[PDB]
Order: C-alpha cells, then sequence, then structure tokens
RNA sequence: AGCAGAGUGGCGCAGUGGAAGCGUGCUGGGCCCAUAACUCAGAGGUCCGAGGAUCGAAACCUUGCUCUGCUACCA
RNA sequence: GUCUAAUUAAAACAAAGCAUUGUGAUGGCCCUAGCGGGUGUUGACACAAUGUGAUUUCUGCCCAGUGCUCUGAAUGUCAAA
RNA sequence: AUAAGUGGGAGAUAUUAGACCUCGGUUUGGUAUCGUCAAUGAAAUACCACUACUCUUAUUGUUUCCUUACUUACUUGAUUA
RNA sequence: UCUCUCAAAUAAUAACGGAGGUGUCCCAAGGCCAGCUCAGUGCGGACAGAAACCACACAUAGAGCAAAAGGGCAAAUGCUGACUUGAUCUCGGUGUUCAGUACACACAGGGACAGCAAAAGCUCGGCCUAUCGAUCCUUUUGGUUUAAAGAGUUUUUAACAA
C-alpha cells in the first residue's frame, strides 16, 4: 500500500503542501516492487513479466517470470537470443519490465503527450532548452 | 423603513408600454456546485496544500442595497431595480399614516 | 380486501376501470366515484384545490338550480330552465319554510347575481353557507352559461383540510366508454388545478358506492 | 432499545410446584413463570430459587403444635 | 447558513383542537394575646409576535422576534 | 549534595518527607515512518507520570470559568461508507 | 348516536306477487329497513371512501442490529513442539 | 468621506489646527401641482392659567425642510390636501478626486416609456453640499443566443448584457 514517508515525526520542514505522510502513494505498482526486490537478489536472471495468483490483506500473490541468459538453451533458440544482450540487465529498475513500464507512464498518445514524447525525465529537458541557432 | 408597495406601474420593453407590475424582494439564492468557479475551486483546494483562496475577514458592511424585481402582469417579464441603503424593507408597508392617533 | 374481480395489488388501468358494473351488486343505480389522493400539497396554505368540469356524460342527475336575478341576467338563466327568482324571493327561503310539497331548500344547487351579492351573505349567509351552497366565484355559478354546464354535469372539487379529493363521476349504469371519458376529463382538470409539487398525484382511485376500490395506474 | 408490549402478565405461563415427600400434601402451589422463549430459559429461572413457608400449614395440623416452625424449599 | 430545543398570571412550572390552572409571592379576613406557622376568601393571561387552518388555536401549521447549543461555509 | 567550562555557586536546582495520577500486560507510559522495540532477566510492597518540598504545626471556602472525567437521558448536534 | 374529516348527492338494501326469462336474473306494484332528503349541524353518514391517525397480528424480501456457537483466519502466551 | 473656519476677498492650499458630522434615515422626508402662511409678537375668547382649542392683526425667512454645518426658499424648496412611483430603461458626456482617471455620488442630454398638474412646465431620488467598494468568485435577472471541436438529442455545464 501507502509508502508512509520515513518522517522523524518531526514535521517535515517545510510548506503545507508536504505535510501529508500516510496518504502518499507509491508512483510505482506493487507488482513492479516484487519483481525488484527478486532481481536483487537473482541478479543472474533477467525479468520479464509479474502476473497476480491472488491477494489477501497484506499480501500480492506474483509469479515473476525468469529466464536463464547462461543457458545455452535460451542462447540457442532465436526467438529470446535478444534477451541475453546486455541491454536487459535489471529491466526492473529501469522499468522495461511490464510492471515498470506502466508505473513510468509511456503510452501513445495525448493522455500521455507529456510523458511519451521523453521517457519521463527526457519530456522536461527538450521543452526548457534554448535552441541557439548560430544565424539568429 | 422603506415602504414599496405591491404594485408599481412602470416601463416594461417588451409591451412597449408602462403598466403594472407586481414587486417582490430578490434576496440571494443558494451557491450551487457545478458552478463554473466552484468546480476548479474544490480541485485547487484538493488535499494537502490548506485552504487557497483568502478568507475575507474585515467585515465593517451594515446594510446591502435592495434589487425589487418587478414582473410585468401582461406579458409575465421581468425587471430588475436597485434601490439605496436602508436597513429595514418592507413591502406592503405598514405604511406610514399621517396626522394619526396618539388617542386619549 | 376485494371481490374476486380486482385483485387490490393490481393498479388497474383507465381501460380496465370501466368493469365498476361488477361492482354495482347491488340491483339499482350506484354511484361511481372517483377518488384521488394529494401528496405535499399543503391545504392550510394558498395551495387551494378549487374547480369545476364539465363531465361530457352527465352524471345522471336531477339537478334544480335556484337563481337570484338582477336585470338581463335573470332573463338569461331564464331561457336556460332555470327556477327562476329575483331577490324578493330571499324573504320567502328565509324567514320561513313554504307550505305544502315544498320545503324551503328545494333547491339542490344556489346562485346568485354580482348585484346581488350584497344582500344574500347577510340574509341566505346562514343557511346557505351551513348547506355549502353559497355561491362563490370558486364555485363557478354564474348560471346562466353555467346552468347549461350545470344540470347538464358540473362538478365543484374542493380539498378538505386532511387533503383529500372525492368526486362523483356517474352512475354505474352509464356504458364503458361513457364512463372513461368522465373519468379522464375530470383528472386532466384536476391535472390543470395543480399547483407545484413533486408528486401531486399519489394516487388516483375509483370506487362504486357499495362496492370494492379499484387502483389505478 | 427493548421496548415489550405492555401487560407482561399477559405473557407470563402457568406451573405447578411440588412440595417434598414424607410431609403430607405434595402441592404446595402454582404459580406464574416467564413464557419460554428462545432468548429465555424459563427453566434456569424456576430452578435457583428458594421458598420458606411454616411445615404446620402444610401437615395442615388443624391445631398447630407446629406453628412457629418454619421450612425452607429449593 | 444547516439542525435541534425553549418563551404560559410578578416569578417558577403543567397543558395532547373547545377550557386559563397550580405552587410561591401579593391583598384582606380569621386562628391566635399577638405574630410565626396553618386555615379561609379574593386578586393575578396581547399563552413571545403576526397571519393561516377550522365552527373554534397556547395547542396544529408557517413565517417573523428573542434566547440557547453544535456545526458547515467563506468573492 | 548541584550548576550557568570562560562575569551569576545562591535564597535557584536536587533532595529525603508529603500528597496526587494511570495501569492486571491484547495494559499503562514510552520510541521507531514501519518492522520491531524501551520500562521489563519488571508484576501493583511493581512500573510509569506528576506537583509540593526535612522535622514540627496547619491544609479553610469555591467546579461558575478554563482543564480533567463518566456503568451517565445520549433519535441534541453529527462525517464518510 | 360517536360522522377523524370532507366532496359530491337526488336514492340504495331485504322480501313477496304479477309480466318476461331456460336460469343467477330483468321490469312493474306492494310490504319491511335506516337514510341523500325529512329531522336541521362542524362536515350531513342511505352512499363509499379518498388522505390519514391511534391499536394489533401473520409473512417475505429489504434495512437498522444485538446476543450467543465453532475453529481453520488473526491475536496473545509456553515448549528438544 | 463632508460643512464652517484656518484659507492671506477667483480657484488651489497643510499641521495630532479649531467647532462638528458620515456607514444610516425616507413610498415621502421622492416626483408634481393647488391651496395655505411660519419663527415670533400684540389682542380677544366659560373650561384656560404663561403655554390646550377657537378668532383676528402684525411679521424677510428670525421657522420648517431626517441628520453636521453652511448655503437656499414664502401663494415655496416649507406646511396641508390631491394624484402617484422618473428612486424607471437604454447609451454616451460632464463635474469632483485631479492621471480632472478608477469608484461613488452629482449635473445637463440623446433614444425609450411615462408620472403629474388646467396646462405651461417639471421630474434619471431626497432644495444644494456626505451617506459606501476592484478583478477573479458567488448569484440573479436579461436574449432565448452561442460553445461544449467526430454527429445529434436531452440533463449538466462554459459564457455574453445589466
Amino acid at each position: 500500500g501507502g509508502r508512509k514517508r520515513p518522517v522523524p515525526k518531526g514535521c517535515t520542514y517545510g510548506k503545507p503542501k508536504s505535510h501529508g505522510v500516510n496518504q502518499l502513494k507509491p508512483y510505482r505498482g506493487l507488482q513492479s516492487i516484487a519483481e525488484e526486490r527478486v532481481g536483487r537478489r537473482l541478479g543472474g536472471l533477467r525479468v520479464l513479466n509479474s502476473y497476480w495468483i491472488a491477494q489477501d490483506a497484506s499480501y500480492k500473490y506474483f509469479e515473476v517470470i525468469l529466464i536463464d541468459t547462461h543457458h545455452s538453451a535460451i542462447r540457442r533458440d532465436p526467438k529470446i537470443n535478444w534477451i541475453c544482450k546486455h541491454v536487459h540487465k535489471h529491466r526492473e529498475l529501469r522499468g522495461l519490465t511490464s510492471a515498470g513500464k506502466s508505473s513510468r507512464g509511456i503510452g501513445k498518445g495525448y493522455r500521455y503527450s507529456q510523458t511519451i514524447g521523453g521517457s519521463r525525465r527526457a519530456a522536461w529537458k527538450r521543452k526548457n532548452r534554448e535552441h541557439m541557432h548560430r544565424k539568429r | 423603513m422603506v415602504n414599496v408597495p405591491k404594485q408599481r406601474r412602470t416601463f416594461c420593453k417588451k409591451c412597449k408600454v408602462h403598466k403594472l407590475h407586481k414587486v417582490t424582494q430578490y434576496k440571494k439564492s443558494k451557491e450551487r456546485k457545478g458552478a463554473q468557479g466552484r468546480r476548479r475551486y474544490d480541485r485547487k483546494q484538493q488535499g494537502f496544500g490548506g485552504q487557497t483562496k483568502p478568507i475575507f475577514r474585515k467585515k465593517a458592511k451594515t446594510t446591502k442595497k435592495i434589487v425589487l424585481r418587478m414582473e410585468c402582469t401582461e406579458c409575465k417579464y421581468r425587471k430588475q431595480t436597485p434601490l439605496k441603503r436602508c436597513k429595514h424593507f418592507e413591502l406592503g408597508g405598514d405604511k406610514k399614516r399621517k396626522g394619526q392617533m396618539i388617542q386619549f | 380486501m376485494a371481490s374476486k374481480v380486482s385483485r387490490d395489488t393490481l393498479y388497474e388501468g383507465v381501460n380496465g376501470l370501466l368493469e365498476a358494473s361488477a361492482k354495482k351488486k347491488r340491483g339499482f343505480l350506484e354511484t361511481v366515484e372517483l377518488q384521488i389522493g394529494l401528496k405535499n400539497y399543503d391545504p392550510q396554505k394558498d395551495k387551494r384545490f378549487s374547480g369545476t368540469v364539465k363531465l361530457k356524460h352527465i352524471p345522471r342527475p336531477k339537478m334544480k338550480v335556484c337563481i337570484l336575478g338582477d336585470q338581463q341576467h335573470c332573463d338569461e338563466a331564464k331561457a336556460n330552465n332555470v327556477d327562476f327568482m329575483d331577490a324578493e324571493a330571499l324573504k320567502k327561503l328565509n324567514k320561513n319554510k313554504k307550505l305544502v310539497k315544498k320545503l324551503a331548500k328545494s333547491y339542490d344547487a344556489f346562485l346568485a347575481s354580482e348585484s346581488l351579492i350584497k344582500q344574500i351573505p347577510r340574509l341566505l349567509g346562514p343557511g346557505l353557507n351551513k348547506a355549502g351552497k353559497f355561491p362563490a366565484l370558486l364555485s363557478h355559478q354564474e348560471s346562466m352559461i353555467g346552468k347549461i354546464e350545470e344540470v347538464k354535469s358540473t362538478i365543484k372539487f374542493q380539498m378538505k383540510k386532511v387533503l383529500c379529493l372525492s368526486v362523483a363521476v356517474g352512475h354505474v349504469g352509464m356504458k364503458s366508454d361513457e364512463l372513461a371519458q368522465n373519468v379522464n376529463l375530470s383528472i386532466n382538470f384536476l391535472v390543470s388545478l395543480l399547483k407545484k409539487n413533486w408528486q401531486n398525484v399519489r394516487s388516483l382511485h375509483v370506487k362504486s358506492s357499495m362496492g370494492p376500490p379499484q387502483r389505478l395506474y | 432499545g427493548k421496548k415489550k408490549v405492555v401487560d407482561p402478565f399477559s405473557r407470563k405461563d402457568w406451573y405447578d410446584v411440588k412440595a417434598p415427600n414424607m410431609f403430607q400434601t405434595r402441592q404446595i402451589g402454582k404459580t406464574l413463570v416467564n413464557r419460554t422463549q428462545g432468548q429465555r430459559i424459563a427453566s434456569d429461572y424456576l430452578k435457583g430459587r428458594v421458598f420458606e413457608v411454616s411445615l404446620a400449614d402444610l401437615q395442615k395440623d388443624i391445631d398447630p403444635e407446629r406453628s412457629f416452625r418454619k421450612f425452607r424449599l429449593i
């Protein structure tokens, strides 16, 4: 659930807009949170996806899809060869996993015009650039 | 005490004639949501920034200018007139009586 | 608790209503009544139900109407077969009872002319107002053009202090088609009279005089 | 917020109370117990109760030599 | 602004559509030597205001005054 | 007995004594965002929280106000679901 | 008479005879029974309610909801469980 | 914010200068017309005295016009009857403040429509001089008009005029 701000119980040093503790919520889904934790222990297997089985009160049940890139079955067999590429190292933290892609919010079009043009950081940078052409 | 008659002959632009109008007090009518600024107002207040728009205190304003709603009997077309500041508004006035006893 | 013909849980159509002929179990001509409930029509307040309707196909009445008539007004009514009296009748009607085969309240309904409306409220007032026969402008006794109305079916309808309205619309021996026009027309005048209520008509009913209620859509 | 009808007298049943064997009269009475609800155990509300009547009266010694001697029942 | 409650003889308080009542105070009589206490006799009503309803309003309704408590609103 | 190292060592502070407060532990009081933990390898003759300040003597009147409290008439007022 | 009220109202029920009918039945006359009316009031109640009041009960569904039963959830405690 | 004075005779003109007032009051104390004559005094009139009502003569405003004060007024601007709602609608100007702008209030008009009186005339509040408020926003009233961006319709809603 709610990712209650790690506040000292001292009141959060500033403006009243920042004073919420317990109603402050992950910009990352619980699907992704499940994946990132597994991925640090299992750094040798590369995570494609996560799907849900069941949920009661305190916990949500996921099965996480793990691939062996160092097993020559998975080097072997052409469709999944590209996952062995070093570009896919911990997808989970970069949200190239389905869980992470949704939290970063990359949909074509308009409902996401800001942020689809740039991934979520990138869009900001383009906009706030004075593109100074030489021959002004 | 501004006394006001229940019937006033005044100009109505639908009859193009001076005709009798029944006179009523306007008042102020309930704040409604979905009002244009209220829809916005609520989102702006949406919570934890703490009460956006400045709460007007220092009210010295003893009265309010009364508006009388004059509705023509023949065309039902209604006309607004504002009158000058007075505390105590009355219509069909209990209209003050000239020379009146004070008796015995 | 209703006779086998009518189920009390079923809201009968205005077409289904016409089955009042079954509910005249009594050999003789029962009156049909149309019985309407009013909701949030505050009866103590200026929302005062007063009207007249002329029912297309007559309640089967023998209606003797009595006029106090001044000028041309007396003549006008006289053409329309009224009992015909000219203000000097106040003194006959009141003070004493007539004679033989006539009571001095041998009138079903009362009309007084606007010129004569000075005299009757003083003189006639104790006897007429208690009867409720007293001619108001809300009772719509202009009885000249109101006289062809009255004999040929005019019924007044007024709200009770418990806020109900109880109308006579017919006799049961009247053909079903004719009853249908009388119930619908009575209703249409009630709808006209409705001062701004959320749901002015909460239930409509028609009932036969000895006979079981019908709840109506 | 209970609120019972009224006349609870016209809700309290009827019952016979038997005295002991070696006395004389093994009826000492009939008396008016709460009507058995599944929200009241009237049998338990007959059991815990203790009575006293002088044995003389129950024995029905007409000129009672026993007049004083008080006797308890459960 | 929402909602609830209260105002009845000088005072305190009853009253559920037909009527004005109690206590205490107050006035006089009497008991009594005298008063205290008691007993007795009388006096004491825009029923907060106004209007509606109905044959009739403290009563029901509504609006308004006054008081009282909480609570929301906020150019 | 203590302290303002480096301008105040006292009449201030503490202090025994005196009185008051909560609590039977799924509690009281308390920390930590949380997990979990302090008191507590403690159990009401305990632990925690206060106020006044030895001994002697005295501890009056006032809960209207502001706190505090309740097996309290709890269809007052009263949120979301 | 006790109309909770009130709208309209110009009779309705029971029986018997005659005519008509296959018959429940219909028409007509008489007779008996309160009455719209008479009587005289706040509304007239034969003539029924429409709205509603106050009392009571059955039943389903729904809603407010309290108690109690189990242990496999959870919670608290003890042990090479 | 306003009057009188300061303020030095156009106007402008300040000090915690002087004497004061303004947040309202009023369907008349607005608007209009007709009639009247007030402050005050003199002289008569049981009850009536110094003052009650009745009656006549005089009388430049000394009274009265809500209010502060100062202006103004006598067949009224006052007072009393009569009739009424122009204290209205619409658009522009002007004065003050001084950007002679905003605002409020005032002044004179154009286009409506009247109100009153015999009419001429007057009358966009109170004889003149105070009496009250920006945007957003809340709301109402107005035309029943435009938009709700793939089309309609209907709720809702955005708006433009006052």
